[PDB]
């Protein structure tokens, strides 16, 4: 179903009106809190001394109704950015008055318009109201997709509408927001209600509002086409847009009167409900991850830390990845043990980070599928998990599997391995220290041994999400650097965001790394062609790995393994956002740094502007060895 | 309904009053008729009265029986006076605007009318067929005032919060035409056509400056700082060489000569001065209303 609201500017009887919108089928109501035409004076006698009441009473609805059903609207006569001093001062007072009454009623949200370039003093007044007593009040800025000025009919004889390609001119409306938002220093309390006019703009303009905090999408009854029967509908392009906004789960607001006078107000609402319920129903990935959207989480360190039962459980609850691991082994066996040698030759096969043993069970299924002998080690550092293995080893596997309970770096193995099998790959691949781990465990690999995987590779994409930028900025904690939260990565199901360039590869690792100058430290420069006027907030992190030959795993969206939920993207944010002009190159630099004990990333932006070097000397984020 | 919005004298000494409630439980509106113009605003000594669905923002006569309403609902309403002028029955109610209808104006003919709104659209109505002929999104902001040419139907003014003043002519392919002072002056608020020089008009701005404009010359010939605040309405006298009544949000009426100099000034109102009409019987009597529910009668030297 869809969360739908009715926008009115005329409310005769608030009891009746709200009674009607409810029956029509709306979840809430936007209404003016004071009468919209009832201008008020605060300075000049005799109008200031106007007898009250200034507005209808609070007792007209339950506190619940005010808290759940009513969105407040700033009266349209209030003009805090007027050129006229007196109108400013008066509008300032009126604006606080209406905001403060809104907060008195405990209203979920309050509406304010952007419909002009200079909204400075409006931001200033709101920013004050906000920074005046912490309160759950929410603010919907009403921003039009296309300026009124650029939508007007070309009917003015001496000021015509210019028919010349205006790339930045058609983005002007978003700059309004950006500036306002920026003056209010990225308040969590300030979102966008996006007003959608009859003529959509170019894709590239609608692409701007990706990664912007859209709590609402306003649809005037105008923009609706009329069909064969008489019902309201929308252009195929308007629909695509709705389907884009339904994925952000916006509240849909219906403004303007009923121009389909042969139906109800059901009609408009019902078309929306029909659109939403005939959308590509959720795939394996989307369905599983439906809670974790733009949810920041610290990246796991299965080395330094021991994972929990239910942590290991969701790793195992991913069938595709283990089919792939099983196949990968299946092939390697055949390639290694000739058909004729099948019974005379057993393979020494060592899982390195065996967890609760889904790779061990995969290693079994793979062997009897490929009819070759295997002896299994299951090396595991985490002694809580080792309990689970030894309980499998005893009950079901028997002495085929030899459960080893040490660090694969430490272990003094009895024989050498044909195949080592590791799953110790994070979301940026090398961010759990597979390279350091499998380097330490290399000395007991047979001189001709295979690693599964043998190659893995990390990928960065620049992204814009003032939303996720606000999520990270909200991770500041007492008793550490106040910006520390920007100098560390987060595993997040990136949702409300915008990819600005196609992912390029960052760091690649090989196993066995036979090189005599083994050095897992790195410096990779990346140059990202950008083709929009957007704002940089951080870098999406993905990975691909070769398990063995044509069997691979990827979370890199383009080559993404189908139906594989063991992994979400990582996100390297940056402190100050960076404006990027169209056709400019984003240059980001990455280092993999290491001493005896820690492994960390440092990262900087060198273009278009220079950023500050993030996480110098792993001071804000290290990975324990 | 304490907030009286419109005050229009008929061509027979009778008085029309348009009121909205801009506070309290109910945000409604009414239309009243007073065959005794000195007996207002008293509800008990009124010839005829009716409650609209919702408020009135602007109100004009449509001849001798007809009343044209700009409702907050977005509806333009036509109210036919009774056979015996005792009742005020709805002729038509037509929801064609998508916000408050802020202004209405009847065209020289009087079987057609224009209507400005807060949705930025202007519309031309057939009051006979009861449908919208034309729908024009000229402006970049909510339509402050529309005023029909007194003599030509196709021609009329609209001004708006986009700081534009548009001279219209519904006979062209590009009907609207942007005019006014040299630079972008403060916002226009009210538009009075000159009764006896259809070439010229006056516009009131938001900073209390009434200006005089010649369409021919398309240049600001004269302008005066009349009020401290916004100019909400401008009505010319039926006088041979007419006076100009300027309303304001500073709760003062001023009456001006042809050269825009202050003849009369009234502090009678203690809230906003909303509308004003001259008496067609005595041309030196002028009836102003306000949101103070006062109906003051001015004797104009
Ligand atoms: C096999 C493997 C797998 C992973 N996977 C992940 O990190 C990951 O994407 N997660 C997102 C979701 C599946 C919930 C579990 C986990 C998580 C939990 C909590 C936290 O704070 C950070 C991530 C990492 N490393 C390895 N080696
Ligand atoms: C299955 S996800 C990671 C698993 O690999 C194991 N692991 C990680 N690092 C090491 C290491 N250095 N030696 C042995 N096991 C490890 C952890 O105990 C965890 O079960
Ligand atoms: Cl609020
Ligand atoms: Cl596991």
């Amino acid at each position: 179903r869809v969360s739908s609201g009715r926008d009115l500017n005329c409310v005769p009887e608030i009891a009746d009106t709200l009674g009607a919108v409810a029956k029509q089928g709306f979840d809430f109501l936007c209404m003016p809190v004071f009468h919209p035409r009832f201008k008020r004076e605060f300075i000049q006698e005799p109008a200031k001394n106007r007898p009250g009441p200034q507005t209808r009473s609070d007792l007209l609805l339950s506190g619940r109704d005010w808290n759940t059903l009513i969105v407040g609207k700033l009266s349209p006569w209030i003009r805090p950015d007027s050129k006229v001093e007196k109108i400013r001062r008066n509008s300032e007072a009126a604006m606080l008055q209406e905001l403060n009454f809104g907060a008195y009623l405990g209203l979920p949200a309050f509406l304010l318009p952007l419909n002009q370039e200079d909204n400075t003093n409006l931001a200033r007044v709101l920013t004050n109201h906000i920074h005046t007593g912490h309160h759950s009040s929410m603010f919907w800025m009403r921003v039009p997709l296309v300026a009124p000025e650029d939508l007007r009919d070309d009917i003015i004889e001496n000021a015509p509408t210019t028919h010349t390609e205006e790339y930045s001119g058609e983005e002007k409306t978003w700059m309004w927001w950006h500036n306002f938002r920026t003056l209010c220093d990225y308040s969590k309390r300030i979102a966008v209600a996006l007003e959608i006019g009859a003529d959509l703009p170019s894709n590239h303009v609608i692409d701007r509002w990706l990664g912007e905090p859209i709590k609402a999408a306003i649809l005037p009854t105008s923009i609706f086409l009329t069909n064969k029967k008489g019902f309201p509908v929308l252009s195929k392009m308007h629909q695509r847009l709705i389907f884009r906004l339904l994925k952000l789960e916006v509240q849909f607001i219906i403004t303007g009167t009923n121009h389909h006078s042969e139906k109800e107000f059901c009609s408009y609402l019902q078309y929306l409900e029909y659109l939403s319920q005939n959308r590509p129903p959720p795939n394996a990935y989307e369905l599983f991850a439906k809670g974790y959207e733009d949810y920041l989480q610290s990246p796991l360190q299965p080395l330094m830390d021991n994972l929990e039962s239910q942590t290991y459980e969701v790793f195992e609850k991913d069938p595709i990845k283990y089919s792939q691991y099983q196949q990968a082994i299946y092939k390697c066996l055949l390639d290694r043990v000739p058909e004729e040698e099948k019974d005379t030759n057993v393979q020494v096969l060592m899982v390195l980070g065996a967890g609760r043993g889904p790779l061990v069970n995969a290693s079994l299924r793979a062997a009897k599928q490929a009819d070759r002998r295997i002896k299994l080690y299951a090396v595991e550092k985490n002694p809580n998990a080792v309990v689970t293995l030894e309980n499998w080893q005893f009950e079901e596997w028997g002495s085929q599997v030899t459960v080893v309970s040490s660090d694969m770096r430490e272990w003094v193995a009895p024989e050498k391995a044909d195949i080592i099998v590791s799953e110790l790959l994070g979301s940026f691949a090398d961010n759990e220290l597979s390279p350091e781990c499998l380097d330490g465990a290399q000395h007991f690999l047979k001189d001709d041994g295979v690693s599964i995987p043998g190659e893995y590779t990390s990928f960065l994409a620049p992204i814009s999400s003032s939303k996720l930028y606000n999520e990270v900025r909200a991770c500041r904690e007492k008793d550490r650097d106040p910006e520390a939260q920007f100098e560390m990565p987060y595993v997040v199901r990136l949702h409300n965001f915008h990819q600005l360039s196609a992912p390029q590869p960052c760091f690649t690792f090989s196993h066995p790394n036979r090189d005599p100058m083994i050095d897992n430290n790195r410096y990779c420069t990346l140059e990202f062609p950008v083709e929009v006027n957007t704002v940089l907030h951080g870098f999406a992190g993905y990975f691909e790995t070769v398990l063995y030959q044509d069997i691979t795993l990827s979370i890199r969206p383009e080559t993404h393994s189908p139906g594989m939920f063991s992994w979400f993207p990582i996100l390297f944010p940056i402190k100050q956002p960076i404006t990027v002009r169209e056709g400019q190159t984003i240059c980001v630099r990455f280092w993999r740094c290491s001493n005896s004990k820690k492994v960390w990333y440092e990262w900087a932006v060198t273009a278009p502007v220079c950023s500050a070097i993030h996480n110098p000397t792993g001071r804000s984020y290290t990975i324990g060895l | 309904e304490r907030q009286l919005e419109a005050a229009r004298y008929r061509s027979d000494g009778a008085l029309l009053l348009g009121a909205s409630s801009l506070s309290g439980r109910c945000w409604a509106g009414s239309l009243w008729l007073f065959k005794d113009p000195c007996a207002a605003p008293n509800e008990g000594f009124c010839s005829a009265g009716v409650q609209t669905e919702a408020g009135v923002a602007d109100l004009t006569w449509v001849g001798e029986r007809g009343i044209l309403v700009a409702s907050d609902s977005g509806a333009v309403e036509l109210w036919e006076l009774d056979e015996n002028e005792t009742l005020i029955v709805s002729k038509f109610c037509k929801y064609e605007h998508d916000d408050i209808v802020s202004t209405v104006s009847v065209l020289s003919s009087g079987t057609q009318a224009v209507s400005g709104s807060k949705d930025i659209c202007i519309k031309v109505w057939d009051l006979a067929q009861q449908v919208v002929l034309s729908s024009y999104r000229a402006h970049a902001a909510q339509v402050t005032c529309v005023a029909a040419s007194p003599h030509k139907d196709s021609v009329f003014l609209s001004c708006s919060e986009d700081n534009r003043i548009l001279l219209w002519d519904t006979r062209c392919p590009k009907p609207a035409s942007q005019i006014g002072c040299s630079a972008p002056g403060y916002l226009p608020t009210s538009l009075a056509w000159h009764p006896q020089q259809s070439e010229v008009f006056v516009f009131g701005d938001e900073n209390g400056t009434v200006s005089l404009v010649d369409t021919k010359s398309t240049s600001c010939v004269l302008s005066s700082a009349v009020h401290s605040q916004c100019v909400t309405g401008l009505v010319f006298s039926p006088h041979s060489v007419p006076f100009l009544a300027s309303l304001s949000e500073d709760c003062s009426l001023a009456v001006l000569d042809s050269s825009l100099s202050e003849l009369f000034r009234s502090q009678a109102h203690r809230d906003f001065v909303r509308d004003a009409t001259w008496s067609p019987l005595n041309h030196s009597l002028l009836t102003t209303v306000g949101w103070d529910h006062q109906v003051v009668h001015h004797v104009v030297p």
